[PDB]
């Protein structure tokens, strides 16, 4: 707010044209980059609420009714460790995708890939049991269904274990 | 990667400073319900399928493939054969028709 | 207003059920990407002084 010194800052010309267009340009591809990476889906895919997924427990990665922006109990941890303003002309303009969206859009991604496989990716969504997807995913890496269908439980109950030592080695470990 | 879908083929096309991918992809559609079961029991014996899933029209068990439908009868032939039929969870009563019975009467 | 992010969609879920197409779509759709930028090039001197 310098008058005799704004007058002499016209004499360089155009560099405060071109430093806003810069930040402009990359402040736009921060938008660009969260669309990219979240809003792969064409529809928003829910969760029955009948959760009966042959004993595979997706507890915490599905949304719960209750926390801040019904964000997953991993989720919720995830946004609790990173917790770690306008002075002269800096100004933090915020994200187009609250929060909020994109843990909708996380949770699209994760009930449509529970429900319906890999084939809500490649066009109409299409249910298939949970374990009868495991079975076609064990097939992808050259291992035959019935060691699935005969290990289920075992199958299971090693997925659940796995999932609940995320949530430790995040709760804890900094 | 090269487009939405299954990917057949792209074709490349010239543009003034860059490349413009024509990429060709399968799309299913127009679905229907069905009825699965993991495995198939016939003879004490948990059939489950070579290429493809068990679906039922309601009355009738068939064998299909697992992204076009074109049902086709249980025989031994399009399944394999593994365990006895009380360690797999979702099994279902069916039978397996065999391809040499029939001839050798 | 809010956006939407996209129609909602419940998909018929049981541990019994499939969905399997009986038709399919043949659809080509384009990507453009650019490869290369016009070489210029600027005489320093000739810029500056002229």
């Amino acid at each position: 707010d310098s008058t005799e010194c704004s007058n002499l800052l016209l004499q360089y010309g155009s560099f405060c044209t071109q430093l806003n267009r810069a930040l402009t340009g990359i402040a736009v591809e921060q938008d660009k980059n969260t669309q990219e990476v979240f809003a792969q889906v064409k529809q928003i895919y829910k969760t029955p609420p009948i959760k009966d997924f042959g004993g595979f427990n997706f507890s915490q990665i599905l949304p719960d009714p209750s926390k801040p922006s019904k964000r997953s109990f991993i989720e919720d941890l995830l946004f609790n460790k990173v917790t770690l303003q306008k002075f002269n002309g800096l100004t933090v303009l915020p994200p187009l995708l609250t929060d909020e969206m994109i843990a909708q859009y996380t949770s699209a991604l994760l009930a449509g890939t529970i429900t319906s496989g890999w084939t809500f990716g490649a066009g109409p969504a299409l249910q298939i049991p949970f374990p009868m997807q495991m079975a076609y995913r064990f097939n992808g890496i050259g291992v035959t269904q019935n060691v699935l269908y005969e290990n289920q439980k075992l199958i299971a109950n090693q997925f659940n274990s796995a999932i609940g030592k995320i949530q430790d080695s995040l709760s804890s470990t900094p | 990667f090269c487009g939405k879908g299954y990917h057949l083929m792209s074709f490349p096309q010239s543009a003034p400073h860059g490349v413009v991918f024509l990429h060709v992809t399968y799309v299913p559609a127009q679905e229907k319900n069905f009825t699965t079961a993991p495995a198939i029991c016939h003879d004490g014996k948990a059939h489950f399928p070579r290429e493809g899933v068990f679906v039922s029209n309601g009355t009738h068990w068939f064998v299909t493939q697992r992204n076009f439908y074109e049902p086709q009868i249980i025989t031994t032939d399009n399944t394999f054969v593994s365990g006895n039929c009380d360690v797999v969870i979702g099994i279902v009563n069916n039978t397996v028709y065999d391809p040499l019975q029939p001839e050798l009467d | 207003y809010t956006m939407s992010l996209g129609a909602e969609n419940s998909v018929a879920y049981s541990n019994n059920s499939i969905a399997i197409p009986t038709n399919f779509t043949i659809s080509v759709t384009t990507e453009i990407l650019p490869v290369s930028m016009t070489k210029t090039s600027v005489d320093c001197t000739m810029y500056i002084c002229g």
